[PDB]
């Protein structure tokens, strides 16, 4: 069987008055597919994974 | 950075043609990289487009299940398949180069262009 | 997607302060850049992001906007500014161009 571990990374400036570039971002997108939180880490369980 | 094409000519419409361009002068696998096309009195049409470990591949409708786009990071060169060419495709074709540099390791995004290529035009 | 680049040609003298715009027809936030088209030579980058000079590129030149509408400007008009302008999107992986626009001399 196989499981996909996809990491979902995405980031923006904070939308206003200053067009900043060089700022750090404000805003973060991280997820991790299928994992959440209150049901616990995910584990792979299957024989293949990627 | 320089960008050569090669493959331009004519041919019946129906054929096909193996279109090239060599890139030098940066990290190749680190951009990706697109082909578009400007018809004779016409502007820029996005062809395909390809992610710098060439995992994915992307076309626009009217380009799409007609060609196929491919890359050699070995070599530093880019491939265009044209297969059955129609009448419309008569144009000059223009490899670029995405700024944004990303990990061989992962598929992000692209569209800001900053170096192109000298042109290659092809008749049909 | 589809964007319409506003007016098509337009002629001005050295000096004019140029004013363009393209108009996306969707929000597309910031995702923006313009090019230099200079005929018979392959296109140039001249800003992207909407806002951002690049480094080879003299800073006569600025652009704004954001959702909809967008804009680029030319302090002053020099006599090698006579070329093919374009505005393209990138808020989709299937990128489109704009109509297209000339600037002429006068
Ligand atoms: C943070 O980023 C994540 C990236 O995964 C965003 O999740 C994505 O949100 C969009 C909009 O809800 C989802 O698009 C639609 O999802 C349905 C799901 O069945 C699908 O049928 C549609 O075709 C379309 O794809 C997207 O799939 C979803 N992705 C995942 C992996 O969950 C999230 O919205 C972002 N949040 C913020 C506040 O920026
Ligand atoms: C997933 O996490 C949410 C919180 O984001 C929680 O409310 C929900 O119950 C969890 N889903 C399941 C199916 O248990």
């Amino acid at each position: 069987k196989h499981t996909f571990i996809v990491l979902y990374v995405n980031f923006e400036h904070r939308r206003g008055p200053g067009k900043c570039y060089n700022c750090r971002p404000a805003v973060i997108n991280i997820t991790l597919a299928n994992f959440n939180e209150t049901k616990g880490p995910l584990c792979v369980d299957t024989s293949h994974f990627t | 950075v320089q960008l050569v094409e090669s493959g331009g000519g004519l041919v019946q419409p129906g054929g096909s043609l193996r279109l090239s361009c060599a890139a030098s002068g940066f990290t190749f696998s680190s951009y990706a990289m697109s082909w578009v096309r400007q018809a004779p009195g016409k502007g820029l049409e996005w062809v395909s487009a390809i992610i710098g470990s060439g995992s994915n591949t992307y076309y626009a409708d009217s380009v799409k299940g007609r060609f196929t786009i491919s890359r050699d990071n070995a070599k530093n060169t880019l491939y265009l398949q044209m297969n059955s060419l129609r009448a419309e495709d008569t144009a000059v074709y223009y490899c670029a180069k995405d700024t944004t540099p990303r990990p061989l390791y992962s598929s992000g995004w692209y569209g800001s262009f900053d170096y192109w290529g000298q042109g290659t035009p092809v008749s049909v | 997607i589809q964007m319409t680049q506003s007016p098509s040609s337009l002629s001005a003298s050295v000096g004019d302060r140029v004013t363009i715009t393209c108009q996306a027809s969707q929000d597309i936030t910031t995702y923006l850049n313009w090019y230099q088209q200079k005929p018979g030579k392959a296109p140039k980058l001249l800003i992207y992001d909407a806002s951002n000079l690049e480094t080879g590129v003299p800073s006569r030149f600025s652009g704004s906007g954001s959702g909809t509408d967008f804009t680029l400007t030319i302090s002053s008009l020099q006599p090698e500014d006579i070329a093919t302008y374009y505005c393209q999107q990138y808020d989709n992986l299937f990128l489109t161009f704009g109509g297209g626009t000339k600037v002429e001399i006068k």
